[PDB]
């Protein structure tokens, strides 16, 4: 009665260690299945808080999505103006993951890069529209982020409870702030002034 | 007794594999051999294995569609316009068996729609003033273009993105300005 008892004891201890999985403070985990996910709370995907949880070993898989505010910086790029005065603009964006479940699907594989890529195309494109209707003086003198704030409103809430697909709310993203690092007049434009 | 064991073995696999759940952003499409059967909603459902199959269609995930090109204005001028069209899908009965490649089909519609609208307005207008009307017109025309098709894609909003002039004229077509500077 020693080999049978000792055998069960050792396997049980390793099984419990594999089943336990903790969620860090700045992270959130969504337990999944082989090809499906676990659905609880009246058909609503469940995201885990930073506490202890148990998962059947080898059946459940966890994907860790960071919940900390992410910083995305855009390199220098030229933005034509109403007077054709190209303005090299350096800017960064701050966003937070709102819907961890939706974000994982859209941005397949929970990679920060894909979300930043989508945001770069959207923000850059959105920014062009505002600068197009403004003059160089209103863009270098702007200290209340009017154009940057408007871009955020458009990205957060589009035009037409319904969540527009061209808004960042349709995805699990929330742009908390948008700022421009340097609006410095390029040399080409400055020469004529 | 050996026959009973064989029946049990096949039935356990049937129930195990049969159970399937669909993610929240996807909508399974259960289909009979030839005919479609029903749309299953999220949770744990069962499908008789080898009889019906499910097709997950992403009803929530956004689908990007970048449409660009060197369009022609109404004054024989060239404008480098680029557009992005974010859209969603609807019940897969239309999306899947109405027109081939609905995602690609929308891109072709966007080119025809974008080309038509820009063609009416001038380059100078489209850059600063037309920005608002171009977005409205391009949105309305694109919807009308895919109405006969009956595809299940629904366009909510089409926001014009950029109309920057060609790089050749970005630092040209300013002789009047250079004359003003020379005048001054």
């Amino acid at each position: 009665m020693r080999k049978s008892v000792i055998a069960i004891i050792i396997i049980v201890l390793v099984v419990l260690y594999m089943s336990v999985f903790v969620v860090k403070e700045g992270e959130r985990g969504i337990t999944l299945r082989f090809g499906k996910v676990l659905r609880d709370d009246d058909n609503k995907p469940l995201v885990y808080e930073p506490g202890l949880h148990f998962k059947i070993p080898f059946i459940e898989t966890v994907k860790m999505l960071d919940a900390r505010i992410q910083t995305m910086d855009n390199q220098a790029d030229r933005f034509v103006t109403k007077e054709k005065k190209d303005l090299i603009v350096d800017s960064y964006i701050k966003w937070r993951i709102s819907d961890f479940s939706r974000y994982y699907l859209a941005t397949g594989g929970g990679d920060i890069s894909q979300a930043e890529v989508l945001l770069k195309r959207k923000f850059s494109d959105r920014l062009r529209s505002e600068i197009g209707r403004l003059d160089v003086k209103d863009i270098v003198t702007d200290s209340r982020g009017r154009l940057t704030l408007e871009v955020r409103d458009a990205l957060n809430s589009g035009s037409a409870p319904v969540i527009n697909p061209n808004s960042m709310a349709a995805l699990g993203i929330e742009v908390v702030d948008v700022r421009i690092k340097q609006i410095n007049l390029p040399t080409e434009v400055s020469e004529a002034i | 007794r050996v026959v009973t064991i064989a029946a049990a073995a096949i039935v356990i696999i049937w129930a195990a594999s049969g159970f399937y759940t669909i993610k929240e952003a996807e909508r399974g499409v259960v289909t009979r051999f030839g005919k479609f059967s029903h749309l299953v909603e999220p949770g744990l459902n069962w499908k008789p294995t080898f009889i019906d199959e499910v097709k997950p269609v992403n009803v929530e995930a956004v689908r990007e569609l970048a449409a660009s090109g060197v369009m022609l204005t109404s004054d024989e001028n060239v404008v480098r316009v680029e557009m992005n069209v974010q859209y969603r899908v609807t019940n897969p009965e239309k999306y899947l068996y109405s027109v081939t490649s609905p995602d690609d089909s929308l891109r072709q519609a966007t080119d025809s729609a974008l080309r038509g609208v820009i063609g009416k307005y001038t380059m100078d207008r489209i850059l600063t003033e037309g920005r608002t009307v171009i977005r409205s017109d391009t949105q309305r025309e694109l919807e009308e273009t895919i109405r006969p098709y009956d595809m299940g894609i629904t366009l909510l909003d089409v926001n014009f993105q950029a109309a920057r002039p060609p790089e050749e004229v970005k630092a040209a077509f300013d002789d009047a300005i250079a004359a003003r500077e020379n005048e001054q």
